[PDB]
Order: structure tokens, then sequence, then C-alpha cells
């Protein structure tokens, strides 16, 4: 955000991991800085507030530490984290006082805690391209992103088309699916839709591309698998177009 | 019951 | 009769050996409830009156809170007013901020006021009540336009007139044993010659709550006494407060002068004259 | 800025009683600024054990803070309290005096 | 239980008015809050209000009724993009306390359904295929497959596409034998070739 940023964005550790998140406010001075936390449902817990520089107070018993070495930087951390410290971390800043009390939010730090990395798997994507029976019915082509065989569950699937990002016309499922809703550890699939006119698709010398970004371990994350170290990485798909 | 809003540095 | 709570917020810079020095004290009527002080290991809002130990942990969270935030707005402040008063960083400065809400009787609203002084002057202070803003001089007026901006008034407003009305009521109603208290005054009183020829009357009146009193001298030909010494009201110290009035007159006559009280405690006025 | 002397009142609790029990105060009101010296004393000698109430103002922003100690008065025997502040050019003092 | 709101989910009809409601029990509260969040997204504040009545900007009211501990937010005009989590907050004892949030899904308008579940193929492979059911009307609702091998999502609504036309979705795929799409859930007339 322009008055306040945060990161890192999305986190996937072991138990047992070191945490650390920064935040840095920029546009005010002496703001009151919090750390908010949005786990099991929404809903923000306080669990640090600040009125300045080197004051830290905690408002509940907790794994966790806050620190402010300067006025417009917030750390939170944890020499080493439990599976109940995953959630949807949030740092945010009110003006000097007792003002009004609004607050300003990051964009937000989600950490997963892993008990297994064992379980973790990037996701396969697969374009699969519009039938030619909507194209002469509807006169609308729609190419379907695939993304399966995921976890954990975050995933940011975005349409690209000759080198540009595209939201036009696209619809990407709020929520990814269980594959097997039976298991807990089950691995999940999302799917997308870009919608285009005929006569758009048609042309090939348009490049279609669905791009999903995955979150999961870092480097230097202990793995012992013989599969390549899932971490973090893009998986995508291309397509062209066709007429006939 | 201090007051919660209305306090604004000069 | 009519009531108050008052907030008193007081903040002295320490250049050169650590961080303002703020003390916070809360009142209800003549009665100090809360307080708070910097130095204090605490770091707390601390009551100060029996009938607000009763309040949970969450309000005591709460005004800790709050009271820490008024602490680093006036820390900041006193930043601000050496810039606007081009003053060195070597003196130590003082900021003041006083804000409550009066009601009548019938425990309805009368008045709100918030205002703040710096160096021990008014620098702004909100109007009987408004919107509207007194601006002390081109520093006070920089303040003004910034919390037009910023509706700080309106905000103010809706304390004044709404939450700081309320708790005045329900402390009154759960401190009513102290508050709605109204003692009486004590009246005795002494006589001193001064070296013959003429004479003094002390018209004592100790052992009252509230505060308010007034007690007068008056004559034979005529009521009203101006050529009167008397101090202004003390605290006793155990909760009580005392005063009393002195007059100067001539050893003879004597019994002449009359002296009147008058406390909602007393229903119909005292008046005690000199006796052998 | 402003600076305001302090006014003073030293005096006691209750009737001063011979003997008896009683606390002996010492009202400073009216100054500014805050920082104030306050010492209660006893035969013009300094008395180590002295509390005093919480800081607190007045419409006109002047301070003001209730010095005391609990003593015994006794006859012939006299209390003063010795207060010093900017606004003084050195420490004023105030006999204490029964009924007044 | 300190800030009380209505878990979602609210459903209405695009264009019609959203009324969410929220409860707060302490009185030393001074102001209140409505914060919207959108999945994935941190919390970004639609409206703040610290006196008795209402308080309007655009298509958003705010309602403060401090006597019942009531706050409200209506939403005139509903839109798809209106559909999010509401988080009521209440600012007091120096911070600011967060009801659950209620969740809001504005179902849109299909002026002209034109229902139909076409297959499409892999780009990379023939063989591979999943079956999408679309452009059918929001009074219409997916269901979850049995004897889960054969993979089906919940409805996705087009967002601001363009063309005057919007239109809801829903894919079904699977990598089981027998291929072809044949589901009896909902919805009929609609029209799949070959």
């Amino acid at each position: 955000s322009q008055t306040i940023h945060q990161w890192p964005a999305t986190l996937v550790q072991p138990v047992g991991s070191p945490l650390s998140l920064e935040c840095t406010v920029e546009g005010t001075s002496n703001p009151n800085l919090y750390w908010y936390r949005q786990a099991a449902g929404r809903g923000l817990q306080l669990l640090f507030y600040s009125v300045g520089i080197g004051q830290i107070s905690s408002e509940v018993p907790q794994n966790l530490s806050a620190s402010r070495p300067q006025d417009r930087q917030f750390i939170l951390s944890s020499k080493k984290l439990l599976l109940s410290d995953s959630g949807f971390y949030l740092c945010a800043w009110s003006e000097t006082g007792l003002g009004t009390g609004e607050l300003f939010f990051g964009e937000g730090s989600r950490l997963t805690v892993l008990e297994d990395l064992k379980n973790v798997f990037p996701p396969e994507v697969a374009v699969f391209e519009p039938s030619e029976a909507e194209i002469s019915h509807t006169q609308k082509a729609t190419l379907v992103c695939l993304a399966t065989g995921f976890y954990p569950d975050h995933v940011e699937l975005s349409w690209w088309v000759n080198g540009k990002e595209v939201h036009s016309g696209v619809c990407t499922d709020p929520q990814p699916l269980k594959e097997q809703p039976a298991l807990n550890d089950s691995r999940y699939a999302l799917s997308s839709r870009l919608r285009v006119s005929a006569t758009f698709w048609q042309d090939p010398r348009n490049h279609f591309r669905c791009q999903v970004q995955f979150y999961g371990l870092s480097e230097n994350d202990e793995w012992t698998q013989d599969r390549a170290k899932p971490v973090t990485q893009i998986v995508s798909a291309e397509a062209w177009g066709r007429a006939d | 019951e201090a007051a919660g809003i209305g306090i604004l540095t000069v | 009769g009519s009531h108050s709570m008052r907030y008193f917020f007081t903040s002295v810079s320490r250049p050169g050996r650590g961080e303002p020095r703020f003390i916070a004290v809360g009142y209800v009527d003549d009665t100090q409830f809360v307080r708070f002080d910097s130095d204090a290991a605490s770091q707390r809002m601390e009551p100060r009156a029996p009938w607000i130990e009763q309040e949970g942990p969450e309000y005591w969270d709460g005004e800790t809170r709050k009271v820490k935030a008024h602490s680093q707005t006036h820390r900041v402040d006193l930043g601000t007013l050496r810039g606007y008063y081009n003053q060195s960083e070597a003196g130590s400065h003082t900021v003041q901020r006083m804000y409550g809400c009066d009601v009548g009787s019938d425990w309805r609203f009368l008045r709100g006021y918030h205002q703040y002084a710096y160096d021990g002057k008014d620098y702004i202070a909100l109007k009987e009540d408004l919107r509207s803003w007194t601006a002390a001089d081109m520093a006070a007026q920089t303040t003004k336009h910034k919390w037009e901006a910023a509706h700080v008034a309106e905000q103010l407003r809706a304390y004044l007139e709404g939450t700081c009305v309320e708790w005045l009521r329900r402390y009154l109603e759960n401190g009513k044993e102290t508050l709605q208290r109204t003692d009486a005054p004590k009246t005795h009183m002494t006589h001193h010659a001064v070296s013959d020829h003429e004479a003094t009357l002390r018209c004592w009146a100790l052992s009252f709550y509230p505060a308010e009193i007034t007690l007068t001298w008056q004559r034979d030909g005529e009521d009203q006494t101006q050529d009167t010494e008397l101090v202004e009201t003390r605290p006793a110290g155990d909760g009580t407060f005392q005063k009393w009035a002195a007059v100067v007159v001539p050893s003879g006559q004597e019994q002449r002068y009359t002296c009147h009280v008058q406390h909602e405690g007393l229903p119909k006025p005292l008046t005690l004259r000199w006796e052998p | 800025m402003i600076q305001r002397t302090p006014k003073i009142q030293v005096y006691s609790r209750h009737p001063a009683e011979n003997g008896k029990s009683n606390f002996l105060n010492c009202y400073v009101s009216g100054f500014h600024p805050s920082d104030i010296e306050v010492d209660l004393l006893k035969n013009g000698e300094r008395i180590e054990k002295v509390e005093h109430s919480d800081l607190s103002f007045s419409k006109d922003w002047s301070f003001y803070l209730l010095y005391y100690t609990e003593f015994t008065p006794t006859e012939k025997d006299e209390y003063a309290c010795r207060v010093n502040h900017v606004t003084l050019s050195q420490p004023k003092i105030v006999k204490w005096d029964r009924d007044m | 239980q300190e800030v009380e709101q209505n878990s979602g989910p609210l459903s209405v009809p695009e264009g019609a008015i959203a009324s969410l409601n929220c409860t707060y029990s302490d009185r030393g509260s001074q102001s209140f809050f409505w914060y919207r969040q959108y999945s994935g997204k941190s919390p970004e504040l639609i409206m703040f209000i610290y006196s008795n009545g209402d308080k309007e900007d655009g298509r958003f009211t705010a309602q403060l009724n401090k006597a019942s501990q009531y706050v409200s937010l209506l939403i005139r005009d509903s839109q798809p993009s209106d559909s999010a989590t509401y988080l009521c907050a209440v600012n007091v004892a120096g911070k600011s306390t967060f009801g659950d949030g209620t969740t809001l899904t504005v179902k849109p308008n299909i002026q002209n359904p034109d229902p139909a579940v076409y297959q499409l193929r892999d780009s990379k492979s023939s063989d591979k295929s999943v079956c999408l059911f679309t452009d059918f009307d929001s009074q219409t609702n997916v269901s979850q497959s049995k004897d889960s091998d054969v993979y089906i999502t919940d409805k996705c609504v087009l967002d601001m596409r363009s063309m005057d036309f919007k239109s809801n979705s829903a894919v079904a795929w699977s990598n089981k034998s027998d291929f072809a799409c044949a589901n009896a859930f909902n919805n009929s007339i609609i029209p799949e070739d070959t």
C-alpha cells in the first residue's frame, strides 16, 4: 500500500521454524501500530499494539514477539512456530493519538504452519480450449484453466495475453476444492475461465497464458524426498488461436 | 471513562 | 445538585534525562478517582476511590490504553511547540489538557469543555459548546485549522455529550454512598483582640463536602462586609474540606456582628455570633 | 510563558489537641511550573516521612498539591512548611498556628 | 460475544438493497466502523460513524443507535462486486474490536439465460477433457457429486466483462473411465451437441 507495506505475503513453514514479519509505514509519523490476526474464520484478534518507538504491548499470552526498532518499522517474530500459529497476520497503523480510530492495513501476511512438508505439492496446470459448439451457438469462446493436485490450499491464478495481464472477462473460483474430501491432507484443485469473443479467439496471432503462482517451501528449507523441492514457483499453460 | 476519540496532536 | 467529571493531563519535558513526565488524573465532583504517572513502575491507570475498584480488568486495560495514547500525543506536541515558538532544546516546557462534562440536578447534560495550555497559558479551547475553537495566537491558529479540517470538535462532542455524561451517571450511581453524600460543616468561632482597642472574630467551617461553600459577615445598620479576610477552601485530607472568614472590629460592642454560612448540606442557612 | 508563585497554608486536619494524634497539612497552590520543593519542618528540623496528593490543577492551569504527615502536637513546639519554587528568590517559611 | 455480527452467507439479488447488522455490548465504545474484506485481501474501510443517526456515502449508509447498541450498513443497488465479507468494528478501550464478520453474496441477474453444457479438450492432449456448464440463471445452484471420483466445482460469475453480457459457470472433470457429460442434479432444456 501507499501508506503501509507488509511482507512476506505468503509463508509455508514447518513446525519449529523461526518466524519474521516486517512492516513499514509511510505518509505519517508517530503512528499507532498494530499486529492483528485473522484465524479460523474472519475476525481480527489484536496481538500487539504500540503507541511509539520501542514500546510494545502484548494483548494475550503468546508464542510471538513484536518490536518497533524505528518509528515506522514494525516486526513480528517467533523463535519457533506451533501449528496454532497459522493465520492471516495483519499490520495496521492509526493517526497519532485517539482520533476517529480508523485503521489502515497492510496487504497482509498469510502464514501456514505445516506439520510435515512431505505433503507439499505444486500444481499441474492445463488450459482446455473452447468447444466449436458454443462458438457457433453463442458466438463466444471460453478457455478453461485448471490447476490440480496442489497443497497447501493457496495459489494465485491470472491470465495473460500477448504479454499483458488481463482482467477483462475472467472468473476464477473464490476457493479451491479438495480432491479427496475424506482425507485431511488431501490435495486441491481450482478452475478459472477466461471468456473472449469468437473472432478474438480464432485469430491464431493471439497468445493465451494461464499463470498460477504457488506459494510453498523456501530454499534451504529441509527436504528429503526423491522429487525436486516443491518450492514457491509459477506453473503455467499456454494456448493459441485456431481458425477452424 | 476517558476520551476514546477526538484527541489529536496540535 | 450539579455534578461533573473532569480529566486533567500534564506533561513536562526533561531534555537530557528521559521522556516527558506525564501525570493524568480523573475527578468526579471534588473527588479524585483515577491517576496515571509515567514515573511509577505500574504503567497502568490506577484506582483512587473505593467505588471505582469494582470495574473489571477490561476497564483497566482500556483506560490504561487510552491514557498512554494521550501521553504519546503530548510527547509529540512538546516537540511541535518548540518549533512553533522557536525554542531551544534545553528548556523544559509544559503541556496541559482538561476536559469534562457538567450535569444538572436532573442528571442531564449542561455543558462540555476541552481546553489545552502551553507553558501555563491558554493555547486552544473548545467553545461552550460548539464546533467552534478559540485560538490564543499564530501558533494556536495553526492547530485550529488542523483540527477543523479533522473535525476534532465533532469527535469531542460525541464524547462530551455522549459517553462522558453516561459514565458520570454510572459512577454517581455506584459511588452513591460517597458522591451523593452531603457533609454539613461543623462551625466554631475563635476570638483574638489585636493588642486591645480592636478585635477579630474568626468564623470557622470544618468537615464539609463538596468544596463549594459560602461564609460571610454582616453588621447591625446594614448587611455585607468587604473588610474581611477569608482563606481559599482547603482540603483537610480525609476527603472533607476546610475554610474560615476573619473580620476586624472594635473591642466594644462585639456581638454586633454576625456570620452566615451557605452549603447544600445545610437545609437552612447557619448563623453564629460571639458568646463569652 | 507564565510562572506563578505558590500560595501556602500550613494547618492541622483536626483541631490541634495537645498530645493527641493528628495530621499536619501544607497546602500549596496557584503555582506554575509544577516542579516544587516542599519540606515539612519540626522544630525547624527536616521530617523524612511526608506524603502528597496527585498533581492536579485549576481553571487558570495553576497547580496544587497537598503535603501531609501525621504528627502529635506537643506544647510550645513549632511546625513550619518550607517551600521553594523558581518564582521565589529563596525558600519561604510559614510557621504553623493552631486556629490559623 | 463483545461485538456480535451474523455470520454469512446472506444472498441478495443484484440491484436490491443489502442490510447488515452488528451489535456491541460495551457501552464504553466511542466510534464504529465497517470494513470490507474480499477473499485473499486485507480489510478495507467502507465507513465509520460516531454519532446517533445515519451517515450516507454513495450507495452505502451506516446507521448507529447508541441507545440500542446497534450499528448497521445498508447497500443500495447491490452489485456482484459487493460480494465480500463485511467486518463490523468498535473502537473501545483504545483499540478496535472486531466482529467475526458477515459474508454477503450478490447474485447476478442474468437478463437472458442460455444454459448449455459443452466439453473442452486440453491443448496439449486430445485425450484429457472437461465439462463446462455455463450461461445458466442464478436460480440454479450446482451440487457436489457423490462417489467422489468426478470433480465438480461451485458456480463462478464473470467479473466486469463488457459487451452488456455476463454469465455463470461451473466446471466438472474426471480422470475416470466412462467419459462424456451426464449429471442429473439441476436445470432441463440445456443443449449439448454430439
